[PDB]
DNA sequence: CACGTGCTAGCACGT
DNA sequence: TGCGAAATTCCATGACA
DNA sequence: ATTGTCATGGAATTTCGCA
DNA sequence: CACGTGCTAGCACGT
DNA sequence: TGCGAAATTCCATGACA
DNA sequence: ATTGTCATGGAATTTCGCA
């Protein structure tokens, strides 16, 4: 009872005056429209907000109502929120009510072999004792190569990619941080050939979206063809590879084969509208097409989005949380804002990490 | 007729036997008629069975209107006949003993045949492992006749690995 | 070449006239802005649309472009779409581009014990050799009872519910079609006590939303309390049950305990604003609160939603599709439209089934 | 003082021994002071240990301000003392030998004590299994004094199982 | 014993 | 009355299956 | 024969203290 | 050998 | 020209992880 | 150090055949 001059009519900032503050049972009380509540000293208040909150680690409004059941003080929610900010369990357990920043729509690779996009589909039904598939999608064209493997290992990855790069060598190759892509052994092979390795932020397949989205088309057509018949898929990849590379994307009105070559091969329903033009007048028109291709823009930001600012406190989704364990790591600081969807954090272990904002929540308070 | 285009004719032929590099005694050679683009496939025998296995890889990428070859056994089977038709490729052969492709191909089948041999007793029984690099230079070799390289002609772009 | 009078200037409906239709190579051709295309006879057309489509079972526009590469005929897309309609593989493999009807917001149970909502949380970390929890949520109030079990079996379910119904007997009890709730043995017990069993449509937990949404709060607070300490959760359920039943929902400004009793028990921060009123003046005010409680309404329907009409052809999401198998069962007919989100279908096996439209797609064409 | 409310006082007491129905020899009895609402717990002994185990179930639902009982061993332990305080329940006892609750409770502790015995040598050693039904009627028995039943008083609604 | 409904396990790779 | 500050309420986001 | 739900914390909105 | 990243297995219940 | 029909394009929905 | 993507099929919109 230190700022107690209220009984003596003294005006202390933040305390409305029209209310009479009496004493009773050794507690300063105040008759409010709510009822009569007890005003605890500024020293006790933290201990009470803590006591109340820890009942079910209730959020702001929930924690307040409990408190209001008995007490009144100036600007209750401020003392409340201050604690929610210092509660390690709620901070790391409570989900976020902010959604991510709107997606980037990376510009699409300028020419063939500019960026490759690679992945590993499977395991799948053992067909010819092969369990996996290495998908290789050219960024610019969407041309796709499908290599059956027995394991998602550096071995087969290099083994396929060598065969693939007997055709051409690509500037950069993008992929998830999957076991065999992060391998030093692969890092070698990559560097031997002066190929730049790019890696998607961890636990964020959107970033290997081009492969992944082809992963659908592959898996979908593979399915349509194994209807009412065993899942022997090995002997169908080539069929699928051709079928798919030669399948028109309605937005662009071009097949991935077309954007790579400019001219249809000896495939069915083969298009011959450039049969007149000499190969130069053909190839020329191609660089004209490859430039004016449709490109989607960033969609509108959610009304309740959030954007990574340097130094802001954020937390990283726990990769594989156990049963009944928090889903958020302790809070970390933003070092670099690579872009509105990518962030270098001071990882909890305690490293530098490049993460998608999709695996972050901003720390509340 | 109408202008020469890629995929119009794939000229094929074998090269072998060679020293047993990793167990591969021959090499099936595919060249594009128009771009001169070249595909190399180490096979253990110049057989339809090993040839099909290889042109089955190639035809999952592109399909030529016509495969043109010599009358070597591998290329004139019934098997290779039936294989061609199923895919809609027309088969065409040089008349036996007196071969004939085009200038572009004639030179390339040379380029390869010499580009191979520098690697023969220059690099012992270790040529299999470098077969892809042979291919790469082969496809990035500036053409005097046409101002461009095969890789530029086929894909329409500078290559990232030029020679 | 049957409707061939075009070479003879005759006008056949659907064929623009400004175009000259010549012959060449035994095929009727037509010079178009596109180029020169071949007109196949009305008999051949199906065979061609089929041939084209089956290349990668491409959808409408994708399948057409292939076709347009060589041919022209009146209203191509019609012959195209007709086949997509008769292709058993695409019909059952292709995902849907219509989203469901907007959700219902069921009126909330009028009084306590009107509807119970029950579920089985777990398996979980063996604590005291108990692996599961039976959650029982009163609909009207949100009062919750938590019974630890060793199995999600009729045994423990009845065993708990007997204990629970020593307090009161509920009119109806709702639950997912989980093993132990569909049991005849449970059906008995239920009927013995003249309790009506209700069951959520299959593979649709939204329908047991009240339990499920309490399933969160339970699991979340259970987690906040096992931070940096073993996952022994048995000895914490009671604690959690009290803590939660007595935790204010900010929308309603009431604890589930309050809506059940009208008066706080001897729990911390206990609210005493009705200490003046006699129990009648207390209980009376309660029926007044329980009526004016906030209730959410149906949100807006998506611009591309779809609504179950009787007799319309729809398909049921394959419960657990294998790897590389179609996700849709063959198409079935709507018999009863229970409501804009619930449908009796002629199940594929071939039964009557009550399904959520959330596990249906309307059959395209 | 201020009006009688539910949870204000839980009057407890044992009833036993009884015939060993399924192994349960006693019954811990809890009645609400204001609604007369009654909770019945078969226990194997009238001990604090078995009593705590039972009021631990009850107190996960509601908590009374005061538990009022007789001076029976079970209720006057140090254990039961410490248990009460940890939960903030005030303990209160009748003065020994001359018990005292209220009219409502006095009658209910009777109602139960008789409602039990019809089930005694009316239904042999099979009373455990019907203990919940005893409870249900008990809580749906129309009160003359107060116009309502406990289930109506406590919950504020008609019950679906009225007697 | 396989099926249906409800649930969470688990394994591969390279470091 | 009207103003500035404080308290309330709104609400889309995400997690429960 | 059935039907989504609600704690959450910045942002918006409404109410309060004082003239 | 456990950890990280990438993946899909699998088990319980009652009929 | 302007009309009605046909062809095109738009696009949110869902699946790939 | 990095970044979502595109086939899909009713609905809307733009173009075409013919005056
Ligand atoms: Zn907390
Ligand atoms: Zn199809």
């Amino acid at each position: 009872a230190e700022l107690d001059q209220l009984l003596q009519g003294h005006y202390i900032k933040g305390y409305p005056k029209q209310y009479t503050y009496f004493l009773e049972d050794g507690k300063v009380k105040v008759s409010r429209p709510e009822g009569v509540k007890i005003i605890p000293p500024q020293s006790d208040r933290q201990k009470i907000v803590l006591q109340a909150h820890n009942l079910a680690h209730t959020g702001r409004e929930a924690t307040l109502l409990k408190i209001a059941n008995l007490y009144w003080w100036p600007n209750m929610r401020k003392d409340v929120v201050k604690q929610l900010g210092r509660c390690q369990q709620c901070l790391i357990t409570n989900a976020s009510n902010k959604a991510s920043g709107p997606i980037l729509r990376p510009d699409r690779p300028q020419k063939p072999f500019d960026k490759f996009f690679i992945d590993y589909i499977g395991p799948l039904p053992p067909s010819q004792g092969y369990l996996y598939v290495l998908v290789v999608v050219d960024g610019m064209t969407g041309f796709t190569w499908l290599y059956p493997t027995k394991a998602p290992s550096t071995s087969a990855t290099v083994k396929s990619l060598n065969v693939l790069t007997s055709i051409a060598i690509p500037k950069v190759i993008h992929s998830d941080q999957g076991a065999a892509f992060t391998s030093s052994t692969f890092a070698e092979w990559a560097k031997e050939r002066g190929i730049h390795l790019e890696f998607s932020t961890p636990y964020h397949p959107q970033s290997s979206g081009k492969v992944e989205r082809k992963n659908s088309d592959i898996k979908r057509l593979l399915t349509k063809l194994l209807v009412g018949r065993p899942t022997k898929w090995y002997d169908l990849l080539p069929v699928v590879q051709l079928a798919l590379n030669n399948t028109y994307s309605p937005v662009l009105k071009y097949t991935p084969h077309q954007l790579l070559f400019g001219i249809d091969s000896n495939t069915p329903f083969a298009n011959q509208d450039t049969l007149d033009l000499t190969r130069e007048e053909e190839l020329s028109l191609l660089q004209e097409i490859r430039t004016s291709l449709y490109h989607p823009s960033t969609p509108p930001a959610s009304s309740r989005s959030w954007s990574p600012v340097v130094g802001q406190l954020v937390q990283e989704r726990v990769a594989r949380p156990a049963s009944l364990r928090p889903r958020w790591h302790k809070p970390s600081t933003v070092l670099k804002v690579l872009n509105p969807r990518t962030v270098v954090i001071l990882d909890h272990l305690g490293n530098n990490r490049t993460v998608s904002i999709d695996n972050l929540k901003p720390t509340s308070h | 007729d109408r202008p020469q285009k890629p995929f119009d004719k794939f000229f094929i032929d074998y090269i072998g036997p060679l020293p047993p590099s990793q167990g591969y005694l021959y090499v099936l050679v595919v060249v594009d008629g128009m771009t001169g683009f070249t595909w190399l496939y180490p096979t253990k025998a110049p057989s339809t069975s090993a040839t099909v296995k290889s042109l089955n890889v190639l035809t999952s990428i592109a399909i030529p209107k016509v495969i043109h070859s010599d009358q070597g056994a591998a290329f004139t089977s019934s098997t290779f006949a039936e294989w061609a038709k199923e895919r809609g490729i027309h088969l065409e052969f040089s008349t036996p003993y007196h071969p004939q492709s085009s200038g572009k191909v004639e030179r390339k089948n040379s380029d390869i045949k010499r580009l191979l041999t520098k690697l023969l007793v220059g690099r012992p029984t270790k040529w299999y492992d470098l077969l892809p690099v042979v291919q790469l230079a082969l496809n990035n070799t500036y053409s005097p006749v046409l101002k461009y390289t095969p890789h530029q002609l086929l894909f329409g772009i500078d290559s990232n690995t030029p020679f």
